[PDB]
DNA sequence: TTTGAAAAGCAAGCATAAAAGATCTAAACATAAAATCTGTA
DNA sequence: TACAGATTTTATGTTTAGATCTTTTATGCTTGCTTTTCAAA
């Protein structure tokens, strides 16, 4: 079904793709003439060409990429927070660089533990603000809020948060946790108390920010606020990969 | 064409104030005054979209028709003319 | 005091809420066709009420 | 499993600089050591001169607010582009409680949430230097209980953003406390837009309630440009004598910052920083800003500043002028890099001259010191003065001619590799679209070998009959489409490459084989398409056409 | 220079998505008296 | 053991965040007729 329309790309073929097609132009074809496909056989063709079909260029491509980790390395040490972005999942690379590469750079830099890294996975639709910022309390253990800072019904996640920005604006330049945030732009973590939460986390200079996203529209998410605080270099790794982790949470059937 | 003075938007903004304080008009579809206080609680903390457009976009409602009007605007007044299409 | 982006993103707003999306090739659409064909028309008959 | 969960820890299990060795890798690790610590010398000269701009921006603004909120009404204070950060201070005046409100959008979802909070941090305030109830009754009754008068300060943050209804009947209560003599209100508005379009959603008895004393302040920092200057001076005296700045880079400071209006200095912060780093980390010549490193010059120093092109047109100069052969070939140098690393480069001092120049002896502050310096170093600083009609009899005065210098292009902040554009302010759905569009320059093209040769990975080639498609895409025809593109010999013989599975084996001598295998691969991208926002179903529960949604370089 | 004819436009009718909100629940936030557990004595 | 003091238990009130269902209105599809520019003689 190639267009008859004489453009393809900007707003001229934006416009001259969204024309109308009569009834009798239209086609009538359903999925019940397709062939049909159990769950099984599913599973087995995608686990086979998610392994063997382009590997090789996908593995010399991840060894290209490798050689910017001392230059992400820098840029988080700079106080930039890292955004990765490209086709393909990015979840293998995020959790090697993190933690099979940058939490020993960090620990050996800083003199015995490595730095502890914390995965959220924002492809989960289940990921919740309040469980993360309880791992971020036992993790990092923040002064609690006094009185007079609960002030009245507010969040009290965000006021500690706030509280902890005015504690560790007088501390030392360590990297103390590794954040690392597989599909920030994920069905619940996209919230705005979620990206408010993460953004205000991004200010502190001791936690590390790593993220990744998917939708081509997740710059829609930043105002000029939240940029100003999540201070995001970015970062193009497109691979190709499978993603089949991520899929695990929606139904390939439909 | 057949003299009065034309006033301007900025101006006829407060007389539309005080036409809809006055409860000449009426907003679309609004409740009011809720029958408990349970129901006033819930409405008190939902916001409306009335509240957030401009003001020259609201939809109103009359509470007096125009035939109502023309029954009580006497006929020595310049503007009952107009009280019919 | 908004950026120029800014009050760009502003008119085309306007312009999207109050123009229907049916002709905007036939105000916008300017460039060389190498493929024949044809773009909209335009608005037949002006409608009387100021959108 | 860890991947099925919501969050986890992993306490890496742990088996020194980020700086790499340059030179092909022949730089020595005391040359990288080096770089590194004058990388963060720079770095600290310039942070600390921004932190004290910072600070003097506090200091500045909160003594503005104290002056004009002192010296039967409320006090109405307009600050225009405020972005509601700054800590306002009160003095103490005895007899009399100065007690300042803080209230936001999310504190504010009705009226009697703004009174409670109102009320409750009054009471506190008071109490901290019996019950209550908290509404205006705590008001009337503050001299009786704590024997002074009341002067409270309600400062309402992002007046954009609050319900304009809630905000008139506050103020409309607020009106109320006016019959009490010991009680004085002062409001402090933090107008984001303008205030045209703030009393278009106010009404009008609120606005001639506003109008008998209010005070308008602009208080953004892209006013006079008096902040901006400041830190493109602290960083032209980090740079001064050991890095230049290319019209380029400075062009492209001044398009970057005119997109940004609320937050203009940090994104100017951010841009410096990340062409600092990139510099010390690309270049080996950056040793060579300190005079001690003379001595650390190598063969791949000089054949990398050989091929400047200064000392291209230098030696063909030479060339020219100079008939005897001999001595053009002595130079074709080590000696003589050395001597004009040490120029003063006075662009730097001579914009400070002309800039304090207009602002303290012609009383002229409306000036950009980076468009100023731009013009400086494009060579048309008359054609930026001949605007205030002022500096006319000081034309020739402030002449200045560009020098392009011998060697500065190893010592320069540029933009002509994309870098700043690709990692600061990427064209990020476009390279999206780029990436699946071409693929490959992505993946590489090594010379399951053919198959990887003549058939495009999955998404791409669902990617080229999308862009080619109509807006509705019928997904049975688009599933027929993609098979034809599909090898139907070569995608079997690759599926029973593997002895050893055997159920893939079993499904490949199905008469309906080659169908189903490219039926899965479609409908796994067709899935990952509707992940990425590509396209989208318009509907619940037939799922049989879709809609394109995203077009390539809009 | 015409021409004609298929693309574009338009509108009546109708099935359906979706906006606005009425109503409600549950979690976070908050208080409080009686009982019960701890640390000295 | 005795007993003041701290913590728990049980009990309830305050405010916010979000879910579900109902009612009215926008929106897109279909079908038949009418205008309009561009590919061709």
């Amino acid at each position: 079904t190639k267009s008859a329309s004489s453009f393809l790309d900007t707003f001229e073929g934006y416009f001259d793709q969204r024309k109308i097609v009569r009834t009798n132009a239209k086609s009538r074809h359903t999925m019940s003439m397709a062939p049909d496909v159990t769950r099984e056989e599913f599973s087995l063709v995608s686990n086979f060409f998610n392994e063997n079909f382009q590997k090789r260029p996908r593995q010399k491509l991840f060894e290209i990429q490798k050689k910017m980790f001392p230059q992400y390395w820098f840029e988080l040490t700079q106080g930039f927070s890292l955004l990765f972005y490209g086709v393909g999942s990015k979840r293998n690379f995020l959790e090697e660089f993190a933690i099979d590469y940058l939490s020993p750079k960090i620990a050996y830099s800083q003199l015995v533990n490595s730095i502890p890294c914390l995965i959220l996975n924002g492809y989960n639709p289940s990921c919740n603000y309040r469980d993360v910022f309880k791992e971020i309390t036992d993790l990092l253990v923040p002064a609690e809020l006094t009185r007079s800072e609960t002030k009245y019904w507010g969040n009290h996640v965000i006021l500690q948060i706030q509280k902890m920005i005015d504690f560790y604006k007088n501390q030392p330049l360590d990297i103390k946790l590794i954040l690392v945030v597989h599909n920030l732009d994920g069905p619940s973590i996209r919230k705005n108390t979620f990206q408010t939460m993460l953004s205000f986390l991004s200010v502190i200079r001791q936690i590390a920010i790593v993220a990744s996203t998917d939708h081509i529209y997740a710059p829609l998410l930043w105002d000029n606020m939240k940029a100003q605080n999540y201070n995001f270099v970015f970062h193009d790794i497109s691979n190709f990969e499978p993603s089949t982790v991520e899929s695990t949470f929606q139904d390939v059937m439909k | 064409s057949r003299t009065i003075k034309l006033w301007l938007k900025k101006d006829v903004k407060n007389v539309w104030e005080n036409l809809v304080q006055l409860d000449f008009f009426t907003e679309k579809s609004a409740v009011g005054l809720r029958d408990n206080a349970t129901a006033a609680f819930y409405a008190s903390n939902y916001q409306f979209q009335g509240t957030m457009i401009p003001f020259d976009l609201r939809s109103y409602q009359m509470q007096i028709i125009l035939q109502e009007l023309r029954r009580i605007i006497p006929k020595s007044n310049m503007y009952y003319s107009w009280t019919q299409l | 005091d908004l950026s120029i982006i800014s009050k760009y993103l502003l008119i085309a707003s306007y312009i999207c809420s109050y123009l229907e999306p049916r002709y905007d090739a036939s105000i916008f659409s300017r460039k060389t066709r190498i493929i024949q064909g044809r773009a909209a028309y335009g608005r037949r008959k002006k409608k009387e009420v100021n959108p | 499993a860890d991947a099925q969960r919501s969050h986890y820890t992993v306490y890496p299990s742990l088996p020194h600089i980020p700086f790499v060795k340059l030179l092909s890798g022949k730089e020595s690790e005391v040359n990288v050591e080096k770089r590194w610590e004058l990388y963060h010398q720079l770095h600290s000269h310039f942070h600390d001169q921004v932190d004290h701009i910072i600070d003097n921006i506090e200091a500045d603004l909160k003594a503005e607010i104290s002056d004009l909120l002192y010296s039967r009404c409320f006090n109405t204070i307009f600050l225009l582009g405020s972005d509601s950060t700054t800590k306002i201070e009160l003095k103490d005046e005895s007899s009399r409680y100065n007690v300042l409100i803080e209230l936001t959008p999310k504190e504010s979802p009705n009226v009697r949430m703004m009174l409670r909070r109102s009320m409750y941090k009054l009471y506190s305030a008071a109490d901290a230097e019996n019950d209550v109830s908290y509404d205006l009754s705590l008001v009337e009754n503050f001299k009786r209980l704590f024997g002074k008068d009341l002067a409270m300060v309600f400062n309402f943050k992002d007046v954009d953003s609050i319900n304009f209804n809630t905000l008139d009947n506050f103020i409309i209560l607020l009106k109320s406390a006016f019959k009490y003599d010991h009680v004085k209100i002062s409001l402090i508005f933090n107008i984001n837009t303008n205030l045209s379009n703030i009393e278009k959603n106010l009404r009008q008895s609120t606005i001639r309630l506003l109008k008998r004393n209010y005070h308008k302040l602009d208080v953004s920092s892209n006013k006079g440009f008096k902040y901006g200057n400041q830190i493109f001076q602290s960083f032209l005296d980090t740079v001064d004598g050991k890095l230049n700045l290319s019209d380029r880079f400075v062009e492209f400071i001044l398009s970057k910052m005119a997109n940004n209006t609320n937050h203009n200095l940090q994104l100017l912060t951010k841009m410096l920083d990340y062409s600092l780093m990139s510099y010390f980390f690309q270049n080996a010549f950056s040793v060579f800003i300190d005079p001690v490193n003379v001595d650390f010059l190598n063969d791949d120093y000089l054949k990398i500043l050989s091929r400047c092109p200064t000392f291209m047109f230098f030696v063909e100069g030479l060339i020219k002028q100079h008939a005897p052969a001999d001595e053009i070939l002595s130079l074709l140098l080590e000696e003589f890099f050395v001597e004009f690393l040490v120029r003063e480069n006075p662009i730097n001092g001579h914009a400070k001259f002309v800039a304090r120049f207009l602002e303290e002896e012609l009383n002229i502050t409306n000036f950009n010191l980076i468009e100023l310096y731009h013009n400086l170093l494009i060579g048309k600083l008359d054609s930026y003065l001949d605007r205030w009609s002022a500096c006319k009899e000081y034309k020739d005065r402030l002449h200045f001619e560009p020098i392009d210098t011998i060697f500065q292009e190893l010592f320069t902040l540029d933009n002509r590799s994309g870098l700043l554009t690709q990692s600061i302010f990427p064209s990020y759905k476009s390279n999206i679209e780029d990436n699946l569009l071409s693929w490959e320059q992505v993946l590489p093209s090594l010379d399951s070998g053919d198959l990887d040769k003549i058939m495009a990975p999955v998404l791409g080639q669902l990617f080229k009959l999308y862009r080619e498609a109509n807006m509705t895409i019928n997904i049975y025809d688009f599933y027929i489409a993609f098979r034809e593109t599909l090898p139907k010999e070569e995608i079997l013989n690759f599926i029973r490459k593997d002895p050893s599975n055997t159920k893939l084996l079993e499904l490949a001598e199905t008469p309906d084989a080659f169908d189903k295998v490219a039926l899965i691969l479609f409908m796994q991208a067709i899935f990952a398409f509707e992940n990425m926002g590509l396209i989208k179903f318009q509907s619940t529960k037939s799922y049989d056409l879709v809609e394109k949604c995203v077009w390539r370089g809009i």
